[PDB]
DNA sequence: GGGCTGTGTTTGTATCAAGTTACCTGAATGGTAGGTGGGGAAGTCCAAATATTCCTAGTAAGACAATTGCATTCAAGGCCTGGCTGGTGAAACCTGTTTCCTGGGAAG
C-alpha cells in the first residue's frame, strides 16, 4: 500500500545548497531514517514534556525545549533561530 | 623484499579504516543467528535486510570494542592486546554483569 | 534446523579484520577465544529481544525493523533499515 | 461550485519539508490530544535544519573525494568529522560506513 | 493538594514475606519511584507495542510482550507467571 | 532481599543502605538496576586483592 | 550571584575520600587537577540540562524532580528524590 | 607504633565502604553550583533536595570512576592511579567526546 | 639503489537514478462552529538563601621514611609474515512453497 517518507522532501533541500549533485537511493533512506529518528527524539521528549508540566497540550514552545536538549552546543544555536523565523513568516501569513 | 613486522599491518589500518566492505562473511553469520533464535522459537524466518541488520550492527559493537580495547593494551605500556584487556573493557562500560 | 559449529564461523582473519578496522596494530592470540564469547552475548540480547516483537504479532519472519527495533531498546540505533 | 487557491503551509512559511505530513504524525502518534497550528510548523523547519546541516558536509566530502552522489561512506564521514553532530549522534551506528581513518601515533613504524 | 503513590501497597507486600519488618522514609520513596520508574517503562513499551502493530488497544497480552523485554532472564520467567495467575483468578471471578 | 539484609545486621526497619545492598547482591536484579543509583546507599564492600598490605 | 575559587572547593582529602570508596589505596598527586575537570565537565552537562526544564515551565526554583529528569536524559538514573 | 605504608591505607577502604555519610561537603559543593548556574540563568534558587540530589549524583560518579580507573592502575602493573588512567578510563565508556 | 603497494587517469556500459507524467486516491486545504484548555493576573503562604558566630574537625603543611615506580638490562617466547593448499562462500539461476498481507468476507 502506502509508505509514507520524507524521500521527495530532501531532494528540495538536496537542490537548494548543492544543486548539481544527485544522491543515491541507499544514502536516501539513511537520510530517510535520520528523520524519523530525529522526529521522534524531539517528540518524544516533547511528549515526555507535556506530563511534566500537567498539560495535554504540545505548543510550539515545547518543541524549541526538546530541541535546545537534544542538540549540542552550536547547534542548538541555529536551529532555534531556524525555526522562529519559519515561525514569524507563517503566523504572519494566513 | 622482507617486510618489518608492523609495515604489513599498518597497511591494513588505513586500508579497512577506508573502505565500506563487509568484513564478516554473510553466510558464516547468517547461521550463527539460526543457533541462537532456536532456542527461544524454533521454525522462525528471517528477511534478509534483518540479518543485514545483525551484520551492520555485530560488526558496529566490535569495532567500538576493539578501539576501545586498543586503548587498554596501549596503556600498559604494551602494543599488543590481550583478553585481559577486552574483560576489563565490558566491566567499564557496564556491557557485561 | 540445527547447525552447529558456527560460532566457529566468524574466522582468525575475520576478527583480525576487525581488529584493524579499530585501529589495533598488534593482537595476541587469545583474542579469538574471547572475541566469540563477547559476540554471542550481543547476539543472545537482540535476537531474544526481537524474537518477542515477531512472535507478538504471531508473525514467522523476524523482519527488518523487528531488529532495528531491537536496536532500539538498547540504546544502540540504526539507520539504513527504517524505523 | 469551485473554491480557492489552495495553497500548502509548506509554501506559507518558506519551509521545505511538509507542515501537513508533520501535523497528522503529531496526532496519529499518541503524542498529546491537542497539537497546537504552529507546532508542526515549528518542527518542520527544525526537520530541516539538520537535514542540511548533514547534507551540507555531506556535499563537501562528495566533493573533496571527486563524486556526484553521495553514498553513505560519505555520511559516515560528515558525521563524526563535525564535533557537535557527533555528540548528536554518539549512539548511533550508520550503516555501510566503516570508521574515521585514525592511528594512536604509538603504532607508526619503528 | 493529593499526592497519589504506591507506598500504601508497599506496607501490603512487606508484611506478607517480612511480617516482622519495618522500613523507613527515605527507603519508602526509592520503593515509591521504583514502581512508577518500572510502571512507565512497561507501559511505554507496550505504548509503542501499540504503533508498531497498528493498534489503539493495550491488551493484557502486550504487557506480557513488555515485560518479557524489560525483565532479563529469571525474572522474565517468573514476572509472567506471576501475572497470569493474577488475570485467571481475575476472570474467572466477577 | 530488603528483609534479609535487615536481619543479618540486626535492624527493624530496611533503611535505603539495605536497599542498596539488597541490589546489587542478587545477579539478575542488578542487571535490571545495571544504570540506577540509588540514593544514600555508597556501594558494596569491595577490593581487588591486589592491594592487600605486605 | 558570583562566588567564584569553589572548583577549589571540592578538597584535597574530600577527593581522597572518595578515592577510598572506589577501593584506590595509593593516588598520585596530580589527580586532584584531574577530578576537579572531570567534576566540572558532569555539571555542565547536568546544570545546562536541568535549566532547560525549569525555563520551560517558567519556574525560577529548579526542583528536585529538575535534577532527576536530566539524569533521565543522559542514562544514569537517580531514585529516591522522585521521578 | 610505625604504620608501613598501605596499612592505614587500606584500614580506609573497609571503612569507607561500610559508612553512607557525606563525603563532599555540602558548603563547598553547593557553592561549586553557584559557578556553573551563573552562565545559563543568572538569579536562580536551589531546593535543597535539588542540591542534595547532586551531592548524591557527583559522588555516584566519580566512585563509579575511579573504581573503573583502579583498574587500569592494577592493569598496568602497577597500584598507583595516574591521570593517565582517567583520561583513557573516559575514553573507553565515551563519558568525553 | 630498488621495489612494492597504493593511486590515478581514461573508457564504456550497465545499472541506478533522474525525469516526466498519468491518475486517483489519499490526503491536504478551506471555511465554520463549538467548547475546552490554557494562559494570565492575584494572593497567602511557603521554602530557600543570607548574615552571623562559633566552635570544632579536618584541612593544610612540614618532615620523614620506605615502597613503589621507573628505567635498564636480560632472556625468550609469541606473534607476524608469507609460500601454499583447498574447501566454502558467494554470485548467478530456477522455483515451489510458504507466508503474509492487508483486505474483504462469512458465521457463530
Ligand atoms: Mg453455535
Amino acid at each position: 500500500s502506502r509508505k509514507e517518507s520524507y524521500s521527495v522532501y530532501v531532494y528540495k533541500v538536496l537542490k537548494q545548497v548543492h544543486p548539481d549533485t544527485g544522491i543515491s537511493s541507499k544514502a536516501m533512506g539513511i537520510m530517510n531514517s535520520f528523520v524519523n529518528d530525529i522526529f521522534e527524539r524531539i517528540a518524544g521528549e516533547a511528549s515526555r514534556l507535556a506530563h511534566y508540566n500537567k498539560r495535554s497540550t504540545i505548543t510550539s514552545r515545547e518543541i524549541q525545549t526538546a530541541v535546545r536538549l537534544l542538540l549540542p552546543g552550536e547547534l542548538a544555536k541555529h536551529a532555534v533561530s531556524e525555526g522562529t523565523k519559519a515561525v514569524t513568516k507563517y503566523t504572519s501569513s494566513k | 623484499h622482507r617486510y618489518r613486522p608492523g609495515t604489513v599491518a599498518l597497511r591494513e589500518i588505513r586500508r579497512y579504516q577506508k573502505s565500506t566492505e563487509l568484513l564478516i562473511r554473510k553466510l558464516p553469520f547468517q547461521r550463527l543467528v539460526r543457533e541462537i533464535a532456536q532456542d527461544f522459537k524454533t521454525d522462525l524466518r528471517f528477511q534478509s535486510a534483518a540479518i543485514g541488520a545483525l551484520q551492520e550492527a555485530s560488526e558496529a559493537y566490535l569495532v567500538g570494542l576493539f578501539e576501545d580495547t586498543n586503548l587498554c593494551a596501549i596503556h600498559a605500556k604494551r602494543v599488543t592486546i590481550m583478553p585481559k584487556d577486552i574483560q576489563l573493557a565490558r566491566r567499564i562500560r557496564g556491557e557485561r554483569a | 534446523k540445527v547447525l552447529r559449529d558456527n560460532i566457529q564461523g566468524i574466522t582468525k582473519p575475520a576478527i583480525r579484520r576487525l581488529a584493524r578496522r579499530g585501529g589495533v596494530k598488534r593482537i595476541s592470540g587469545l583474542i579469538y577465544e574471547e572475541t566469540r564469547g563477547v559476540l554471542k552475548v550481543f547476539l543472545e540480547n537482540v535476537i531474544r529481544d526481537a524474537v518477542t516483537y515477531t512472535e507478538h504479532a504471531k508473525r514467522k519472519t523476524v523482519t527488518a525493523m523487528d531488529v532495528v527495533y531491537a536496536l532500539k531498546r538498547q540504546g544502540r540505533t540504526l539507520y539504513g533499515f527504517g524505523g | 461550485k469551485a473554491r480557492a487557491k489552495a495553497k500548502t503551509r509548506s509554501s506559507r512559511a518558506g519551509l521545505q519539508f511538509p507542515v501537513g505530513r508533520v501535523h497528522r504524525l503529531l496526532r496519529k502518534g499518541n503524542y498529546a490530544e491537542r497539537v497546537g497550528a504552529g507546532a508542526p510548523v515549528y518542527l518542520a523547519a527544525v526537520l530541516e535544519y539538520l537535514t542540511a546541516e548533514i547534507l551540507e558536509l555531506a556535499g563537501n566530502a562528495a566533493r573533496d573525494n571527486k563524486k556526484t552522489r553521495i553514498i553513505p561512506r560519505h555520511l559516515q564521514l560528515a558525521i563524526r568529522n563535525d564535533e557537535e553532530l557527533n555528540k548528536l549522534l554518539g549512539k548511533v551506528t550508520i550503516a555501510q560506513g566503516g570508521v574515521l581513518p585514525n592511528i594512536q601515533a604509538v603504532l607508526l613504524p619503528k
